[PDB]
DNA sequence: GCAGACACTACGAGTACATA
DNA sequence: TTTTTATGTACTCGTAGTGTCTGC
């Protein structure tokens, strides 16, 4: 029912689906995907989403896997104009004494710099495509020139609804269960496994990376819940002082957060747009960039910090 | 074609079976169409207040700022953004630009100016000469038009139009006109 | 009147120092850099009849070099030049000669301070050492009787301290003591025989060579040390 | 001693570099984390990240590789072009070691943007020998590594403690500059210095021992060290009288003798100013003096910029 | 009086050779002079907010009578990889004749050559025993401040009574020989004396306008009235159009420190009272911060669409 | 005692010190500059101060030259990547046959162009540290990234104490004695020497340029000391003007002050304080100083201090 | 010391396994790829007379290359590397021991779990073939009684089963099966005839190639199969 | 034994980023 | 509904020129 490989000792490498069925994808996804390998034959395919681990790579290798092809899985950064006058020509005119469809599988093939090479891709499609078919995925769509983007079908992997999101996330949750049984890693608090995969969507590798990191000591009770539920790099105590106007707590904390002025500031204004009015957005953001453009100006760095705190403390309307 | 029959192949098997790589060369600039955007999906979110993230599409400040900055009702933002937004995120940037900009639907053309290539290949040659500044090079091309001196210093500097410096002077390859304007240049 | 191909090759050698050439009536043509770090002169055979001053020199020898060897080069009646040749014919425009950096004068260089000769092979061997130890500088003194060449990577040696190339030019025979520095930059000539004078005067100084082809003259570094 | 010291180094902070993860200071889930993953006797690709210069991210990196007993190659970032990845790094990752060890490529300082093409076709590769090889890659700025790179690899932030994890790591911090004053020869006539160092630096370890070794060019660590340490350059009795009884000539002669040292003048004035005044005249005194010090470095006449400072104090502070 | 008959350009055929020529304050001159008797130059900074007084021209008259081996650079063009090619290889190599070597860097302030300075900041310690900088710049402050520590720095003019109405009769001295040379009637020397007047201290203004008459071979009313650079942007703003003036934004955004000053200058007159103190508030505050401002253009554009919905033209 | 290279005739190239001890610096940063020499290794260092002329350059050099030390000097502003990746290397890879330490000196490495090449640097820095460091000298900390800076000593310059002031006075004036003895200036009065170092502190290369300046007719009188004080006369055509609300006279003496800005606001706070009525001191502080805590920013002085007259001519009353 | 073009070919072929070398004093080479790939040792005639490492193996040998064959190899007063000829002299900068990877000690290979011999004339057919097919990797392995070398390209053929070279050595006598992979890349040596000796314990092993002049030790691929 | 083949470098085109 | 600021720096790819050694 699941798909291991005792070769890999990397959690996210060793539970990598080899079916369709196996993968967790939206509804029509996966009916589009079970449609293509029932009709026996795969088309030109460029499976894209700039979110990473939503199972792109895995998805092109699992039709491959059922449709039984003679997959060719290629780097799509070593896929340079050389490779396609080459090892694609050499691999497209063979000949085929078993029936097996040939595909190339041209994985993370969304680089700029390659899209000469892609043209002549294209080129090769017109010549080669009774031959053999494509399966591209990338990350950035615009790094794949537009007549590719054409040719193929390309299909938009991480952009789920609602409901299509409930159920993937309770399919991952299954699989992560599933996971933990095989892996002999006692679940005590299922809502552990549950703040995992809500946490991690829809990112999935990241997910069983989570899984493999926080299962250290072998059991999910309630002390990984709260380990989980948490964030290490919280400001809370900032963001509290702010909306008390606090200024000796302001104070105290602009030298805690003065060292690392740059990333506090940006983690200050990520947080504090959602919990503020629009207008009081409009006025943190200009109060933040200006504290920032004067940062190598001003000379007392831990003043110009508590400086921020003041404004923001006194102009800051909390919703 | 002495086998007058074969349902004939197209231009790209021809080149890719043949394996004649300059056919091949040339069937894949076929292909070369270039210039893909949406960064105007990023602006009508500013003006129409869709809901639109930006996590996982492309950003331009500049882009973003120009494009905002035709309509007198966005200049106040674009002003903050471009005094005091340098060191802002793209995320912060766009956020910004979305709840201070107001609501309206203004699309339109950008506004730009319309050269003389001429002028400026004249302007561009006198401060190369003259080894002055631009403003510099004007006012010296209007002391030389109401003097009629200028016909005398444009064929003194005929010579100095070389082809990298009309490059300089504008990118249309019917520059070279200009050129054969340069050379008739009396 | 036509440019044979080795005073086509030389005008490509004379547009590496500068980037146009001034021609004037005569059998002789010369060149200097726009910053006066290097000079250079050539007697050459075909007879040039008419001024012409040249500013795209790369473009004009690239024009050159495809309409055959024979190509009848003049100026126009307009008042540019032009290029005719049994199958084609093409027009150059004639830049004003106050747009070109001429080096107006001859320099008459004087009697040397001091003679040497360096083979084609001596000079071959230590441009590709240099090319191989990174060195960018040479230094021309007297060592132990002879005349000798010591080639330092400037860079890496500010003082010019640690020796990395060192070649012999002959003896000396002379009295004086010198130590002549000459940035590797300035040496835009062509592979040959060269007959090295170097002449130093106070502050002033200069290193000829006398070349199968032309005369490149280059000028000192800053700290040259000399007891003329 | 369990202090690992290399003979071959003579700066401070290269000397005295942690050599396994227990001699490192972590804070405890991360050292946890640190010691689990050299338990379970393979590693993952690891990214150790923080904007903090200093806080063991090459060193951990180091450790892990020594603890696990991995044949590693540890290799500067910047280098890591896309054709080293292509040439020697394919290769390590492909072959096997000859002692049956597992391989681990470690990517020292590895987020430039002129790298990102580099990193892409990296995505790729650590899938593909996943069983051989692992990564471990080093970074100042996260941003600088690709959105994919970072979903393959355990991202671990350094320089983020708790509280208490702050606390314990300065005290484990200050008994290992004792330890190294000890055998570097330095007397600590006051263990103030120690701790005033370990506050100032905190996060950044590297800049402690390397300030440690700063102030200690007389062989001690008297008082005059703690003074110079802290930044005790005396008092400003003189413009607080002033500012209180509303002297505004005697400000504008003031200004120019604080003009010199601006930064611990402004500092050391909003934290006197602070304690004398009403809450009211709280807020108001970081304002103007926010503003003042903001514009400093732009200010073309300092001394002016003081006055004008010491005008607007006295015009709008309420002395209690 | 020095004479360049190659030269179409009255300001570029009758420029002044050395320091004596120019008409320049006493005390002015006199450093000069003490300078070039000195033997040789260190690096110097002519600074002169005034315009037209001439920067460009004593910097050449000192290389010329300090007989120096000068290479002129416009600033504009003194980009870094200029820096580091020919300027280098002029610096660094001594001269045939044994002259020192002087770089003439034009109008430094102009453009972003701050990282060319930054670069300069080393070159003009590593080659001082050969080679010295003369620096021209109308606001001082577009030079950082090492190359200020690295240079003397000569601010220009500021004339006694005295000495203006001696430069002013040594300007009509030069009016009337250029007069004479190009062959130009004077039908009034008062009229000369007026516009030496009028366009005090800026004499390159002055030729530059004698320049422009010309074609006519006399000299009447060359003070006019009606018959500008910035003609397009005044226009655009009188008529309100906010189209014209966001295409004319990124056209003046070349040199904005030379515009700003312009278009005040230039408002000064065609706009009431009130309306001037107006447009000196707006335009200060826009040049106070346009060291924070990224895009230039944007800038000026704002600047633009609020003094056009602010003036009030006569 | 005095360095002297008489290959240089500007004077503060002339004059340079060639050891710590000829250097005029704090006690306790030449006291550490001794350590460091005496202890034989030198750690990598970052010599940088705003103001320029504080001896930088010059400490590198003599800090390389009492450790007697294989040194590189290096322009930072040439120090890019392939230059780290070559020269650098090769300089730093490059065996020490006689026992020397091999220093790169890195002078004015502060261009925000080079940040790239500085992260180059922070593995560099950590690969050949036992044989090979680096002595950064800039004029903006700022354009040092933070890792560089942790990874070395950062020594600021031109911030001493009142008594270290008063020291390196004292030194200076008797530099000052023994280059104008060198050099052939007659000394007529030792207040006019005093006065120069007094003025330029603490840029002593600008104390020996004007020294060169004002000695342009061999001999220092008292007549000199006049002109050495920099009071540049007065400033009653302003004030008048200011008080007539002469817009004309005021546009027309904007580009006469524009010559030395910051000599001019503080001379105009300074007198106008007394020409106007006190109810208007307030608001003329907040023009002076808003005005002037501006001025790194304008682009335009002389438009600078034309908006600086039209404000105070508009608002302020005279007495 | 000269270096005849025996030796000099021997260090080229050394320098492609590594960038820098560190040869000591004696008449004993060694060398070991950075990444722990290959590594070599050899024999040769010249005797060396003093210990240098050399950064830049490769730059050393064409300036070599750049004089007389019977150059003068020493060390030079201040430490570095004296190259001299007749009329010019060379300095090659000694590099630091710690900035060159060299092996610390020669490493000795263990008691094969498999011995062959591949002749000179059969490697370079393979070698050859491998140009021609675009093979990659190799597999030694058990054919019905021979020790066989499969030749296959991993590029088009992943998982190693469609051959495209296959090569016969000699028999197997011995009871064990192994199929050692090995990368293309790997396989730095020059032309001969080799003792091919295999080791090879679970997770450890190594391929050694013993020749008249020189050994190169060789490291298998991760996923190479064998029961020793 | 010398065309041809193999490899190496130099340069144009395209992309990207920081700062003004 | 439209659509790109200057300068400096860094990287990758493709190809063409160029040098140098060698196979029937
Ligand atoms: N002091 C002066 N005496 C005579 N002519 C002058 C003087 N200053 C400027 N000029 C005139 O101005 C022209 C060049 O001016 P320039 O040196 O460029 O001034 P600026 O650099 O201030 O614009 C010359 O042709 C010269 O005739
Ligand atoms: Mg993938
Ligand atoms: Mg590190
Ligand atoms: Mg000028
Ligand atoms: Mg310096």
């Amino acid at each position: 029912m699941i798909t291991v490989n005792e070769k890999e000792h990397i959690l996210e490498q060793k539970y990598r689906p080899s079916t369709i069925d196996e993968c967790i994808l939206p509804a029509f996804d996966k009916e589009t995907f079970k449609s293509i390998t029932s009709k026996g034959k795969i088309p030109h395919i460029i499976l894209h989403s700039p979110s990473p681990g939503t199972g792109k790579t895995t998805v092109a290798k699992a039709l491959c896997h059922d449709v039984n092809a003679d997959m060719m899985f290629v780097n799509g950064s070593d896929c340079k104009i050389d490779f396609v006058r080459g090892p694609l020509t050499n691999f497209a005119s063979a000949a085929s004494f078993d029936g097996r469809q040939k595909v190339i599988v041209i994985d993370e093939f969304d680089r700029s710099g390659l899209a000469e090479s892609q043209r002549h891709l294209r080129s090769f499609m017109e010549a080669y495509s009774s031959n053999c078919s494509i399966i591209i995925t990338a990350n950035n769509i615009d790094g794949i020139i537009k007549p590719l983007q054409s040719r193929c079908r390309v299909i938009t992997f991480g952009q789920p609804t609602d409901e299509d999101k409930i159920e993937m996330m309770k399919q991952m949750i299954r699989r992560l269960t599933e996971i933990c049984k095989h892996e002999g890693i006692a679940i005590a608090d299922m809502k552990v496994v549950a703040a995992l995969v809500k946490k991690n969507f829809p990112d999935f590798r990241k997910t069983i990376g989570e899984l493999d990191s926080y299962s250290s000591k072998g059991v999910l009770d309630a002390g990984i819940l709260s380990l989980v539920t948490n964030d290490r790099g919280a400001i809370d105590d900032v963001l509290e002082s702010l909306k008390n106007k606090d200024v000796k707590q302001l104070r105290a904390l602009a030298p805690k957060y003065a060292a690392d002025y740059s990333w506090f500031v940006g983690k200050l204004a990520e947080e504090i747009y959602s919990r503020v009015t629009p207008q009081s957005i409009i006025r943190m953001y200009e109060i933040v960039g200006e504290n920032n453009q004067y940062h190598g100006i001003a000379a007392n760095t831990e003043l110009h910090l508590a400086y921020l705190f003041i404004q923001l403390a006194c102009e800051m309307q909390w919703k | 074609s002495l086998f007058k029959d074969d349902i004939q192949l197209n231009e790209h098997q021809v080149a890719w079976y043949s394996k004649d790589w300059t056919a091949v060369q040339s069937a894949a600039d076929s292909f070369k169409e270039k210039a893909e955007n949406e960064f105007f999906e990023i602006i009508g979110a500013i003006n129409n207040k869709t809901k639109c993230s930006i996590a996982q599409k492309d950003y331009s400040k500049f882009m973003v700022e120009n494009a905002l900055s035709q309509f007198p009702e966005c200049m106040p933002a674009v002003y903050a953004m471009n005094l005091i937004g340098s060191g802002l995120s793209d995320e912060a940037h766009f956020n910004y630009l979305m709840a201070a900009v107001p609501r309206g639907k203004r699309y339109g053309k950008w506004a730009k100016l319309v050269e003389d290539s001429t002028e400026v290949l004249i302007i561009k040659l006198l401060a190369k000469r003259y080894q002055v500044n631009t403003n510099d090079a004007i006012n010296y091309k209007s002391i030389l038009t109401k003097n009629g001196k200028l016909p005398l210093v444009l064929k003194e500097l005929k010579g100095l139009v070389t082809d990298d410096f009309l490059k300089e002077v504008t990118k249309n390859v019917k520059e070279q006109k200009q050129l054969k304007k340069l050379a008739l240049e009396w | 009147m036509k440019l044979s191909k080795d005073t086509t090759a030389l005008l490509k050698n004379f547009a590496t120092i500068n980037s146009g050439i001034m021609l004037k009536s005569g059998q002789f043509i010369m060149t200097r850099a726009v910053n006066g770090t290097t000079y250079a002169e050539a007697n050459i055979s075909d007879v040039i009849d008419f001024d012409v001053a040249i500013y795209d020199l790369n473009g004009f020898l690239g024009i050159l070099s495809l309409v055959n060897d024979d190509a009848e080069i003049s100026q126009s009646e307009d008042g540019n030049i032009k290029i005719a040749d049994a199958r084609s014919t093409i027009f150059w425009p004639a830049a004003d000669p106050s747009t070109v950096v001429a080096p107006n004068k001859p320099i008459p260089f004087p009697v040397a301070s001091a003679v040497t000769e360096i083979k084609a092979e001596d000079l071959q061997q230590l441009l590709r050492v240099s090319r191989g130890l990174q060195i960018d500088t040479i230094a021309i003194t007297v060592k132990e009787g002879k005349i000798v060449i010591n080639g330092f990577n400037k860079v890496e040696d500010s003082a010019l301290t640690r020796v990395k190339y060192s070649l012999t030019l002959g003896d000396y025979d002379g009295e004086n003591t010198f130590n002549f520095i000459i940035n590797m930059a300035n040496m835009k000539m062509q592979p040959g025989n060269y007959k090295l004078l170097l002449w130093a005067k106070g502050k002033q100084g200069a290193a000829k060579f006398e070349g199968e082809h032309a005369n490149y003259v280059v000028a000192l570094e800053a700290d040259s040390t000399h007891d003329f």
